[PDB]
């Protein structure tokens, strides 16, 4: 048991090693998606901001037409240590996408509503004048 | 010295363990993150084509007034 | 010996991170499913709006 | 700005016009107002946090607006009217839900059909306890997710259909579903990572098979000891099998007590295995 | 470019026309424009770091935007104006939030009104140190969210709210709330971790108990010998409850002094710590 | 509300006014209401999961849509019947998409053409098995993508190319594309980590040169020994290299069977590692 | 069909009308028709990867774009264009994003002119080599971040700045960024981690200081040695501020080799552990 113990948890060590590496691989996806929607996210605030202004346009014209076993052991720390330094890189490049994101969030769930209204005013303005 | 040997056991063990379990949320992470992933691939698919489509509305009416 | 007495604490603070990691995303998923129901719903009285906006054109233009 | 006033007066106005009132044109706005005015009640109700009559309201501007002509819009509302009820205190949830899903799909809007659908076959069951329609609902929402791309979602559903079928004693029905959800993992080696703990459910679902198709389902199974993930799955498995084999519920007891160790079993495993635990015992003294 | 000249512009056109000007319309186009002009000026005053003037200067648009009947695109440049004397030198940041607010609400808007809300409750607590209002905001706003089944977010809020009432000596009513939080966090297993702190802060808050409460809360909680996380929640718990009700004022801060160590403890578990360790020198010297 | 009834309306409103029916102005309402009507029909017939029909339907929508002077929408319908298709059991899966394709890409659409470019590759790789014309578009695509500033997707179509392009033959074409992933890839230290892997596949594959193409290219590498990401890549790479240039094949064979340990291969690096066994038996016996 | 028979005929259309062909409206019909052929012409040169006479044909469309009095959309084009030029073949890229910009920026658009600003400083910096070009940006840009409450934009681009300042010879000015961004992150309990590289990157800057600057920004970072985290900060640090305080060019260079080990050193602090490396010898014999 002592050994089967001492060398059993070093096999953990080891393997903490691909636990905390297949995470990067996994986060690596997460984060090169992050970034690659960071940036889709602005072509489509684009739409938001885009529908935005025809709108207000649109309105006006139908405004207008309307009217050495532990030295090991001790080594696989120190390498899941270097790891834990990576796991911390990608939290801080996920946190930052995230908070950057939901705040940008915000900004499209109110421009896209004070798009909404009017689409409804003109709507319903615009289907009398129908045919 | 014994003592010392089965007590660096119980912590090793205390550690592996906590480890495990850490390893387990990255597996339900990228089952998550891709899972919405595709939830916003459509998206920007519905975004900038309503952009055409307001586009051609109010393209329609200012060529409706002039 | 002491590394691995030792280490161990440094680890579950990253298990800490990604508690919070899971959670921020999972907060994310929300936002974004309550957008995707009022975003997309938007567009579409957008068409409605397109089709008013395209008989309006064959009518006064 | 009364609330059971303006449900009044939208009373008044949503009806065919006659007489006078009619006059020349028609009133398809007349319909649209009271429905305006009914979701200006809705608003106050779910101010006063009486929910339950700012559900009854939007039911209320939902169904006037389908008198109107104006599918999309109204079954926005049966949706706004749906969370209203789910978060409020009596039912109508599941009603609001249903009428909200026809429209979606029959106009042509399954990517959000499905979306509602999920929340549904998941009210069925949490509340009403109706897994029989609950999972026929996941299922034919994964089903819609699968025609979308998307993917993911769809194994989110399909997921929920197994796992609460072999909670239901459909054992086998589950091992198919992670069998398929299974296949349609590994294509994607993003997945390979999650593509484990379905072939460990699927091994210990067991319809009470005298031959080994757990013994060859894990065999299916590629993994490699060096590995971790899997270590997490068949590693546990061929264990149980050999003590189930063996007709010993004592190294699978003690086996299930071990692996709660590495790994934290939940509620369905637990449920599952002591029903193994029993077919043990069972077949020592059948 | 000049904003000291559009300013002046800005409301030498907003104002209701006559003689010739009104003509036969006149108003909403106007008052638009002028809407248009103090943005822009409040635009440069943004990059010219005076933000005062910014912020002043939306709130002018803001308020002439109503003026025209626009409540929407108003309260978010209300908003603007929020963002612009919060990162400015002069208040009215509080002013401009519930300004929006009150519109978002009444316009049956809570989905953004409590985006804004926990905002409220956020400067209201780290600038005003008005914690009696916050914890009224946290709340509301965390009903609002609970609303829309926005689970999540409402448990941020939520925390929020018990973390600022044990503070407030509200220790009961703050572990009915990581009790309620703690109840409805369950049946999700990517909170299952989680609910583990949840259980240390509420058996940590006490409302000068003389008795179990914490004791029988730590019953409650499930752990396993071989848990991982649970290590870091309840384990200490049990060794703190012993320390207290044998008035030993020398177990409780040594075991602490351990537990700094694989758990550092935040600001917060530092005070709530301190608060327990004096109340037993407070039962030893009486 | 029959499939089989509006497709036949449709076809009866969708052709070009003839005699006094036409007049002065055309159909191109006509043709809209006849695209509408399919699009209904497309829609019953995915509920009914009939989806041949509900594909071949989108694919009479579309077209008729094209001859109403609407390219974008068009194509979106062309998408529509490409997701039909593939989910189905017919084929037109990879006309509707190339049908898509020319419209995105003539419109000034590479974005999403890309995005459909790369599902194009997919479906012809795991579906018609037409490894060279899949490699031909997964190239084609990740021009677009890296013309996007969207280098990251941009390399995951490279990966796919250079991967499926040491499987076919192609291994100093993948070694190329591998050197080209790399340099553009340390711009970003995000990838850093990753960077490894380029070097190992791009120093295993060899287009059966005789030189030390892969004892440079392992040098051109950076490592040191206190690291242990980089363990997983050039430390084997030397052993193997060694064995190679000493034409001892159990040697080579001994140490993939020793790395297969500590980082567990997959299917492309055990048919790669086997062609270079090969050689190296091929060498001996010679 | 030919991009180069499109150029003509846009050409041929975007000249102001005169005299009787000017009528009673010029209008902008025509030069906005101009930019829709420029545009569609700049997309198929995108498709046979012509790239130059993409990004001048974009030039082309969003200039007279500008003509027509829409200076959105034709700012976004500028963008298409540097989108063009940046992965192209002639240069450009700075120009049309500077024309992009000035557009922005003017519109009252803050929000994307720092997203651009800071492509903008990006490309400034790898390639035109033009750092006190390339942080003036990176710092407007951030202020503009800042300016819109969003801390984490603000901050990645202050690392940015100071980052580069360092080698510039600004080390003073790069603490007192480091000092700032510092403290705005204990404030957030999930930047704890990172606010240590921070500590050590200002602790290490030096403006030829001989006293405590560091030995005292080391003693205001809370630490407990068993943390690791903190490990891989302060501890060397520590160590290097003993090795300067007794000019021993022998003792630094040595702990910069052995912590080279546990945590790998970037070509940032090679630079830096150099200079400050070089204070030492030339302070020695002097």
């Amino acid at each position: 048991r002592a050994d089967q113990l001492a060398d059993e948890s070093l096999e953990s060590t080891r393997r903490m090693l691909q636990l905390v590496e297949e995470s990067k691989d996994a986060g690596i996806r997460t984060l090169v998606m992050l970034d690659e929607q960071g940036e889709q996210l602005d072509r489509v605030e684009e739409g938001m901001n885009h529908i935005n202004q025809d709108m207000k346009e649109a309105e006006k014209n139908l405004k207008d037409l309307g009217k050495a076993r532990e030295n090991e052991m001790d080594e696989n720390l120190e390498q899941v240590s270097g790891i834990i330094g990576n796991l911390r890189h990608m939290a801080l490049d996920m946190g930052n996408e995230i908070d950057t994101q939901n705040r940008q969030i915000d900004r499209i769930m109110e421009k896209a509503d004070s798009n909404k209204t009017r689409i409804d005013e003109a709507n319903q303005r615009a289907t009398k004048m129908l045919g | 010295a014994l003592s010392e040997i089965e007590t660096r056991h119980s912590e090793i063990i205390k550690l592996e363990n906590s480890i495990r379990e850490l390893h387990d949320m990255f597996m339900d992470m990228a089952m998550l993150v891709e899972s919405q992933g595709e939830m916003i691939d459509r998206i920007e698919y519905n975004v900038e084509h309503a952009v055409d489509y307001v586009e051609r509305a109010v393209s329609d009416t200012k060529k409706a007034v002039k | 010996n002491r590394r691995l007495q030792q280490t161990q604490a440094q680890v579950d603070e990253v298990v800490d991170i990604m508690r919070v990691n899971v959670d921020k995303v999972l907060e994310r998923d929300q936002k974004l499913s309550e957008l995707d129901d009022r975003a997309d719903a938007l567009q579409a009285g957008a068409s409605q709006f397109e089709t008013s906006a395209a008989k309006l054109k064959r009518k006064y233009w | 700005a009364e609330a059971m006033a303006l449900l009044a007066e939208a009373e008044r106005k949503v009806k065919n016009s006659q007489s006078f009132f009619s006059g020349l044109f028609g009133g398809s706005s007349k319909i649209e107002e009271a429905c305006e005015i009914y979701a200006r009640a809705a608003n106050m109700f779910k101010m006063a946090k009486n929910w339950s009559a700012a559900g009854n309201a939007f039911c209320q501007a939902a169904q006037l607006h389908l008198q109107l002509q104006s599918k999309h819009d109204a079954a926005t509302c049966f949706v706004d009217a749906g969370n209203a009820f789910k978060k409020a205190d009596p039912q109508e949830a599941i009603n609001c839900l249903m009428r909200a899903i026809e429209i979606y799909t029959d106009m042509g809007r399954f990517t959000i059909a499905a979306k509602h659908h999920i929340s549904i076959a998941e009210i069925y069951e949490t509340e009403l306890v109706d897994v029989e329609k609950a999972i026929a609902h996941y299922e034919q929402s994964a089903d819609y997710y699968k025609g979308e791309e998307s993917n993911s979602s769809a194994n989110k559903c399909l997921l929920k259909v197994a796992g609460y079928a072999a909670q239901l004693e459909q054992y086998q029905k589950a091992i198919d579903i992670y069998e398929q959800v299974g296949t349609s993992a590994m294509d994607s080696p993003l997945l390979k990572y999650s593509a484990k703990d379905y072939f460990f459910k699927a091994a210990l679902c067991h319809f009470c098979i005298d031959m080994l198709n757990a013994k060859l389902a894990v065999q299916k199974y590629e993994e490699l000891f060096p590995a971790f993930s899997d270590s997490r799955e068949c590693k546990l498995m061929k264990k149980l099998l050999e003590a189930h084999e063996e007709q010993n519920v004592d190294s699978y007891t003690e086996s299930v007590k071990e692996y709660d160790s590495i790994s934290r079993l939940d509620q369905w495993l637990t449920t599952m295995l002591l029903r193994i635990k029993k077919t043990i015992q069972g077949d020592e003294e059948d």
